[PDB]
């Protein structure tokens, strides 16, 4: 083996198609264990301001109890053979996975659609998840991470579905009733958005005829969304109270398919990720990250691609104390001009490099693979075999990033969210100049 | 706010408009805020109509 026909011979994820619209995909392989999920693509960013925050109240509403199986008889099957049922609503995509063993697949997939078809949705249940949720509103409020990046959300698309948070207001949150729920799950869980993905030592004919055996009876065969408008601003929650200052710092990214993702990813894989708690620390060869270790800047920082259908957030987020913003801030502008500027060839291997191991790494043990087949066939309408991935990335070249990050980064508006003692953070003039160099 | 970014530039328009002032100042009208006699040689032995200082 020679990693080439090691990536030849991962096993292909066979996809199918049921008249409903049923999007049934899996990757058999030949652990005893499997992982079964439906992926919706209902989220936030298909709700309007009334109502937002119904996804999340589903999401919550979706395991306590279904009509076939009232209560914890849902919960029941799941303990009694082993399974952890698990479920994510991000702000594009809903997801609703059931790891089990390959022996139980008949049974788990019979749940997977008791879950998603006929829910409860009762109204004393209602009212308790309403004050649970209103309790984890206050509880997401704690750490700054999430804060910040809602915050970037909303300075970014302001005006747009895409600002919405997945949990939605709390003003929503009492404000909403059963029909809004209701009517939320009969539009947006039809089966056309519906993809049934299986990882695991599950045979794709088994699948196929338990989904055709359970999900037949489902929607037939409209809310399609609009091109949010990114819009460069920036958001300052002064709170000197709070131990560091959480600050994240985007450009408009590219789109789900977009192919500039796979140079762009390799550029910020160039950037890296840095803690406290780290390894070398001083060597490591990310220069915004030796600075930060050598000097001491930040207690945190990483890169992100945050990508959605037609748009998307490109940046870094970092953690620093408060006297440390404007530097951090400095040095991260510096490397991102002259990534565009000068990429160099060594740089891209390291970054091509690291890439490929994100890729690889990332796709091991039933649950993840699963979820990429899933979020996969939502947004690529295709798994994107990894031999593909390994093409894509050796084709990128010093040149391509330099111009790929220069039409992405160089002079461009970008969005800030900064949350707590961020007073050093630089004014938005200044961090806009800071995108362009008059050296080159 | 910081200094740089905006009052640079306002200051950078503070000194257009008094360059403007004291252009036109010097350009059309220069013997505007001065006195004619001082246009004649110092003489000891005579003085102006006027002593006034600037
Ligand atoms: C020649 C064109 C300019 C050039 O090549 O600048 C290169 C370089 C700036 O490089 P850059 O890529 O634009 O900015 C990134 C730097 O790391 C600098 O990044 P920074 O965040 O540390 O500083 C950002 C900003 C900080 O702001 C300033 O430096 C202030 C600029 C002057 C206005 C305010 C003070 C006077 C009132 O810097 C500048 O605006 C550029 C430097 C100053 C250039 C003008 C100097 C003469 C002014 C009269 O400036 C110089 O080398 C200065 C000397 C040469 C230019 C002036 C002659
Ligand atoms: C007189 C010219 C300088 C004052 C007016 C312009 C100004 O204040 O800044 C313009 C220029 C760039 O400054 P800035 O926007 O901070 O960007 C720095 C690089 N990122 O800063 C300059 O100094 C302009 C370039 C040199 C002339």
């Amino acid at each position: 083996a020679t990693y080439a026909q090691a990536l030849q011979s991962v096993p292909e994820t066979q996809v199918s198609q049921l008249d409903n619209g049923l999007r049934v995909a899996s990757e058999q392989s030949s652990q005893p264990t499997c992982t079964v999920g439906v992926w919706i693509d209902a989220g936030s960013r298909y709700e309007n301001e009334k109502n937002n925050g119904a996804g999340y109240f589903v999401e919550h509403l979706a395991f306590k109890g279904t009509k076939n199986r009232p209560g914890s008889a849902l919960e029941k099957e799941v303990e009694s053979m082993g399974a952890h049922l698990n479920a994510y609503s991000t702000r594009e995509h809903t997801a609703y996975y059931i790891k089990a063993l390959s022996k139980d697949l008949p049974k788990a997939v019979e749940l997977l659609a008791d879950i998603v078809q006929n829910c409860s949705l009762e109204d004393s249940q209602i009212e308790k998840e309403r004050d649970v949720i209103l309790q984890e509103l206050q509880e997401n409020d704690s750490s700054m991470r999430d804060v910040v990046f809602d915050y970037l959300h909303a300075t970014a698309f302001q005006g747009t579905p895409l600002a919405q948070s997945v949990e939605g207001p709390s003003e929503n949150v009492r404000k909403l009733s059963r029909a809004d729920l209701t009517e939320y799950v009969s539009q947006h869980y039809k089966a056309p958005r519906m993809v049934l993905a299986a990882a695991g030592g599950v045979e794709h004919r088994q699948l196929l005829d338990l989904a055709q055996k359970h999900f037949s009876s489902l929607s037939g065969t409209v809310p399609a969304f609009t091109p949010c408008r990114f819009t460069g601003s920036e958001i300052r929650h002064r709170d000197d109270a709070l131990p560091l200052a959480h600050v994240a710092i985007a450009v408009e990214g590219p789109g789900w398919a977009n192919p500039d993702n796979v140079p762009l990813q390799v550029a910020n894989a160039i950037i890296g990720h840095y803690d406290s708690t780290y390894g070398g620390g001083t060597h490591m060869s990310s220069t915004l990250a030796s600075v930060a270790a050598t000097r001491k800047l930040c207690q945190s920082f990483q890169t992100f691609n945050i990508c959605y259908a037609e748009t998307g957030l490109l940046g870094a987020h970092f953690v620093c104390d408060n006297m440390s913003i404007d530097d951090m801030m400095f040095f991260l502008q510096g490397q991102w001009m002259r990534l565009c500027t000068s990429a160099t060839e060594s740089e891209v291997v390291r970054g091509k490099n690291i890439l490929r191991n994100a890729l690889v790494s990332h796709l091991d043990g039933t649950t993840p693979v699963c979820e990429d087949i899933g979020r996969s066939l939502l947004t690529y309408g295709r798994r994107i075999p990894l031999a593909e991935w390994e093409s894509r990335i050796a084709e990128v070249d010093a040149s391509v990033v330099r111009e790929v990050c220069s039409k992405y980064f160089y002079d461009q508006c970008p969005a800030v969210a900064g949350l707590g003692p961020i007073e050093q953070l630089p004014d938005y003039n200044r961090i806009r100049s800071g995108m362009f160099w008059l050296r080159f | 706010i910081p200094f740089h970014p905006y009052y640079t530039i306002k200051d950078i328009l503070g000194a257009l408009f008094m360059m403007l002032i004291l252009l036109i100042l010097v350009l059309f009208s220069p013997d505007l805020l001065g006195d004619p006699d001082n246009y004649t040689p110092a003489n000891p032995l005579n003085t102006p109509p006027h002593i006034k200082p600037e």
